[PDB]
């Protein structure tokens, strides 16, 4: 039985750890991107001053 | 009748609006597809609005391998056609008689296939909103209609709460007595606008609620309960829950997406270039088991100078806006 | 008339070309067929 | 037979009738939530 | 009761459930949380 | 033996590095996968070189739903462990007694399945390379061996051409006799070394044929031809495939044609220093299918020196060279 | 005959059109790359002097 | 003829035709413009 | 020891991850050992 | 069939030592390829 919790419980940790990279990356990626976006925006307001 | 003005409601939106915001803004459905993909357009005008199109796909059940598009629309006029590679021909005529008053023909003619029609009229009042359709008309000897026949109406009764109903009408063989079903509405929007309920009573036994919410300028959210009702003899539910978001940005759009039977999914849409984007989507069902990838891309381009400086940013003589 | 009943079965090929015919009436730049007809970029 | 058909054909026609009942007390309604909403 | 979970009652219950608990989510101010000031 | 040191010959490599050019480098057979994956590495050292890693697939035949990984390695010995779910554990362990001469052992004990082994003895002198390799051997109570043995000797003949042969002899049942086979090599690499040739004439009646070229300092290319005989009356069956390969600072690019209709790229965009993102499609023209993989790397580190310097920035120090 | 003449010059254009698409637009996302990073670092030694 | 199409000698002599412009395709300088500058 | 021969090959990675451990300066624990997370 | 195996053994057995044969004349090629460019 203790076996069998470790089954359900691993089974449990796989698909939170999938579910989490699939719907995380595009989104951590979209957030890098907006936030290299507002840098390049602040070195052209550093160098138009 | 004399304060109604005085009481001064505005008008709601279409029954076909309802559930926009959810079901066509931060939910996947709309925009889902799997295997490879490849959307070339070009713009010829911009405000009599001329367009072609050319669409590539491999790996789907739904589209088409090849597609050419063409659409006309000024400001009392909306045309299109279409046809695939196995030359079916599909049509579109939306004609306005005012801003409150659009007459829409909608035609799709395939070889071997029994021709499709589907007209409309739509209205728009000060204080509320009918649309009667009619899907595949027909009539027998004697002058008896067949084919379905739809009408909605729905009434502002505050400045916020509206309330509406939906009726249907299908008589298919024609020797036969026609059916009949009325559906019930209801949208509340709130006194900031920063949050909607919107729910639904429909015939077939079906009850579908929803509430979308503005979290911050870029965010949004959304939740959606469909139960629907049936028979084995015995009585037989079928519940489904879905929670979305969608974060908006200068460059790119996401959407994420949660169910109650085991399914995630995701679209990414990635603007690496003014004129070019890179579209991916992907679903994990962790109750079967199996996955879905779709990838591609969307390519704008221009047909004459004026317009390719403007969507290049450019504009005049490389001189951008202000 | 008598151009309809002669061509009914085909007569649903002439829908693209009305459309596209519509646009190009209406274009100052007012391209070529090909021009309509290709997605490159023809200017 | 066709001594079922008239009962259908009725029922349907009372449901469409019934519709448009209805959506004629919907379009009243807006007036009867201010006199009372005014009353109370 | 497993006869209860056998029941259209279950899954009208449960869908009910969820609906209610995902509406506190989102009007909520984790959802506040949820995003990021940028 | 008295001239060879004025004859001036050098190593010709190995024989399992043959055309490691075209097939391993060029080619994307290696790279290429199918749904989604995810790869989640771990470095603790660099100099005694020890690393974890953890392994997630859904959409493919060929990878596991999940795998768990470590491995060791110092100047002269490699040892590897790799379990997946479902309990296969598969061990590696390499042992170099000189700088050129290693023995290496393979094991992998699935349950439910016979314990498959493969022994090797690796061999590099200073003209000529000799490897033998026992895959799964048994011995009898009689004392006859059964399994496969695998001999291989390539010798340089001159500075750019090198000749060799291989050697097999499998004896499955153990009362049937065996049957062994002969294989042939060549390889001539170019006096600027900048064209590699290859070919085999295989014991199956295959003929493979190989040509790489480096095109620039970022462009590869290659092409290899394949025919095998059959006899279905004999026939003859046969593939060409073409490829080249893009590689920039922070992206590498890989694309195939073939002979039989299909084409297929691969692209790693290296997003992060520590994280990349990996493209691969295929689109088959004779029978209209493809395929799609998307995927992901992350390697981080599990001490702070190694973490600053995959960062990039060395503690307060700077960057510099 | 005509006809089929066409109808083999069609999917001929298709499949030459999806292949030089599905080979060249990451190779042109490559090189997208590489040009940006040229130019950054060739602002980074203007910004040097 | 068409007897030819269906030999084993076929298959033979379309792939070596394919190797060997193959290999005159990548020694020549048509593969030099297929690199970029950049 | 001749009689564990069916369950013996479950400690072949916990060799390398000891192997590995005993030539680390930070020695870290076990469950850092077995974390995917930076984790220093 | 005892006498069909020996025809099969002794043909693996030629062909193993013809491989052995060419491997040791593979190694005397240099100095052999040497004295003819030499002498040509
Ligand atoms: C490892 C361990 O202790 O469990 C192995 C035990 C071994 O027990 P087992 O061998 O009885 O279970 C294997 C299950 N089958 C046979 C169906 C494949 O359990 C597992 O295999 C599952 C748990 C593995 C992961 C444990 C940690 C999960 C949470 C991480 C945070
Ligand atoms: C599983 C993945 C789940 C990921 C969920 C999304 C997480 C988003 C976090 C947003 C943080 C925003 C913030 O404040 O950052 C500003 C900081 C700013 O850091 P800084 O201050 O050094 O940068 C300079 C910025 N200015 C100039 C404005 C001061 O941004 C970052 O450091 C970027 C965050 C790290 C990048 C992503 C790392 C995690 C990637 C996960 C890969 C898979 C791991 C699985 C194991
Ligand atoms: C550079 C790209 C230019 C545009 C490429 C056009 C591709 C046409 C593909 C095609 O015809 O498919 C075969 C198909 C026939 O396909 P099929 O029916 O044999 O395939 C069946 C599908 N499978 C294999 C899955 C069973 O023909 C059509 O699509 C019908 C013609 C459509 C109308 C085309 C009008 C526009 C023509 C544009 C010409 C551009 C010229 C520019 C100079
Ligand atoms: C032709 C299609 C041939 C292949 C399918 C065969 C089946 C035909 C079915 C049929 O006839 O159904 C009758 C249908 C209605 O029937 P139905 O198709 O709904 O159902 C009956 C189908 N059967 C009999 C098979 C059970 O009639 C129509 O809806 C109208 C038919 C003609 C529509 C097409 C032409 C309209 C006019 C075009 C004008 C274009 C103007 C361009 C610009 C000019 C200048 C301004
Ligand atoms: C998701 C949850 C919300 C879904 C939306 C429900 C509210 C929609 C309100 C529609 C506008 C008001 C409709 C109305 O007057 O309903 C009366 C109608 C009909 O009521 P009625 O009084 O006309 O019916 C009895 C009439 N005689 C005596 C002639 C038979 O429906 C209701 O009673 C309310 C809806 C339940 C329908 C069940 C059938
Ligand atoms: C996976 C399907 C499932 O529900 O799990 C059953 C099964 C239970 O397994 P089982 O023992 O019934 O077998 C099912 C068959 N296989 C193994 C093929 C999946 O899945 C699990 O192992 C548990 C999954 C946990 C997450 C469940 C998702 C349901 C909803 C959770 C919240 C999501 C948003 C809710 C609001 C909207
Ligand atoms: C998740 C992991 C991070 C948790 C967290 O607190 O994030 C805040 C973190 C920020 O906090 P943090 O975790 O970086 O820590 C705060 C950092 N300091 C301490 C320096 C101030 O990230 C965000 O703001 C965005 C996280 C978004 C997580 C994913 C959202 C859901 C996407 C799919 C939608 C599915 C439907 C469900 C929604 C309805
Ligand atoms: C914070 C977390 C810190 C601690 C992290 C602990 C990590 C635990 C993993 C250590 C190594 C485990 C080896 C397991 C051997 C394989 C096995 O038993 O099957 C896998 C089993 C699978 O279940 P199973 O063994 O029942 O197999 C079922 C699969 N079928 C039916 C196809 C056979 O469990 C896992 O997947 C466990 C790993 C999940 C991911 C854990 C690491 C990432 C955690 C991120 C946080
Ligand atoms: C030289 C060739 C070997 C000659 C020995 C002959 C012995 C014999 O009778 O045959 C035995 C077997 C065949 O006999 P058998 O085992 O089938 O017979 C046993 C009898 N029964 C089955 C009835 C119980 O064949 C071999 O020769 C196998 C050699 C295996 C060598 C062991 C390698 C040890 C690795 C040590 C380092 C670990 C690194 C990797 C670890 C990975 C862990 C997952
Ligand atoms: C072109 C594509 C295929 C290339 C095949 C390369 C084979 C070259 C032959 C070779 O290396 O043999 C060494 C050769 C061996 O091949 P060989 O032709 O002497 O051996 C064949 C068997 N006998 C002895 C009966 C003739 O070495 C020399 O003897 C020299
Ligand atoms: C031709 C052309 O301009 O394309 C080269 C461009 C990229 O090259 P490029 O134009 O950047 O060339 C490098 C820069 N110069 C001019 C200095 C040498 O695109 C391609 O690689 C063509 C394939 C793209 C996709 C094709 C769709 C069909
Ligand atoms: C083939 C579709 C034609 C649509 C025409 C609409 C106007 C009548
Ligand atoms: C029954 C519908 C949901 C009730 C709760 C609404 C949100 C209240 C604010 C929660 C912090
Ligand atoms: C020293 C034991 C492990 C290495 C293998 C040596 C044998 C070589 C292969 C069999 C001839
Ligand atoms: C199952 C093997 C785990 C490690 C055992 C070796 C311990 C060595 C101790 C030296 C004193």
């Amino acid at each position: 039985f203790v076996r069998n919790a470790f089954t359900k419980s691993g089974n449990l940790a796989w698909t939170l750890t999938t579910t989490a990279l699939l719907l995380g990356v595009p989104l951590s990626l979209s957030i890098l991107a907006e936030q290299q976006l507002i840098e390049m925006e602040k070195t052209f307001d550093l160098q138009s001053d | 009748h004399s304060h109604r003005q005085s009481l001064e409601l505005v008008n709601p939106g279409t029954v076909e609006n309802l559930n926009k915001e959810v079901s066509r803004d931060v939910f996947l459905s709309q925009y889902f597809f799997t295997g490879l993909r490849a959307d070339l357009n070009k713009a010829f005008s911009m405000n009599p609005a001329f367009q072609t199109s050319h669409t590539f796909s491999i790996g789907s059940q739904a589209l088409p391998k090849y597609a050419f598009s063409a659409l006309f629309a000024n400001d009392n006029l909306f045309a299109q056609g279409n046809i695939d590679n196995d030359l079916s021909v599909s049509g579109r005529l939306n004609y306005g008689w005012d801003k409150k008053n659009i007459s829409k023909v909608n035609l799709q003619i395939s070889d071997g296939q029994p021709t499709m029609c589907q007209l409309e009229q739509d209205y728009q009042a000060s204080d509320f909103s009918v649309n009667v359709k009619t899907l595949n008309p027909s009539f027998s000897e004697k002058g008896e209609f067949t084919g379905v026949a739809v009408a909605s109406f729905l009434q502002s009764v505050t400045p916020q709460l509206a309330l509406g109903l939906e009726t249907l009408y299908s008589r298919t063989d024609g020797s036969a007595p026609g059916d009949a079903g009325v559906s019930y509405l209801t949208r509340y929007v709130s006194k900031k606008q920063d949050w909607i309920f919107s729910g639904q009573l429909q015939a077939n036994g079906a009850l579908i609620a929803s509430l979308w919410r503005k979290v911050a300028q870029n965010v949004e959210a959304g939740i959606e309960t469909t139960l629907q009702a049936g028979m084995v003899i015995q009585p037989t539910v079928e519940g489904s829950t879905t929670i979305g978001a969608k974060y908006e940005y200068r460059q790119s759009v996401y959407r994420g997406t949660l169910d109650s039977n085991g399914k995630v999914a995701c679209f990414l849409e990635r603007k690496v270039l003014p004129t070019l984007s890179v579209l991916f989507c992907g679903e994990i069902d962790h109750f079967k088991n199996d996955t879905k990838i779709g990838c591609g891309l969307q390519f704008e381009t221009a047909g004459n100078q004026e317009l390719l400086m403007l969507q290049q940013g450019l504009d005049a003589d490389g001189n951008p806006l202000q | 008339s008598k151009i309809l009943t002669l061509t009914h079965n085909v007569a649903h090929y002439g829908w693209i070309p009305f459309v596209l015919y519509l646009g190009w009436a209406h274009t100052s730049n007012r391209p070529n067929f090909l021009n309509l007809l290709s997605p490159l970029p023809s200017v | 037979s066709e001594e079922e058909k008239r009962a259908h054909q009725e029922q349907t026609e009372k449901t469409l009738k019934q519709a448009a009942y209805v959506a004629a007390f919907l379009w009243v309604s807006p007036m009867i939530w201010h006199l009372v909403k005014k009353q109370w | 009761f497993q006869a209860f979970k056998e029941s259209p009652l279950y899954t009208i219950a449960l869908n009910g459930a969820f609906f209610v608990a995902g509406v506190a989510f989102i009007q909520s101010p984790l959802m506040d949380m949820l995003a990021p000031q940028l």
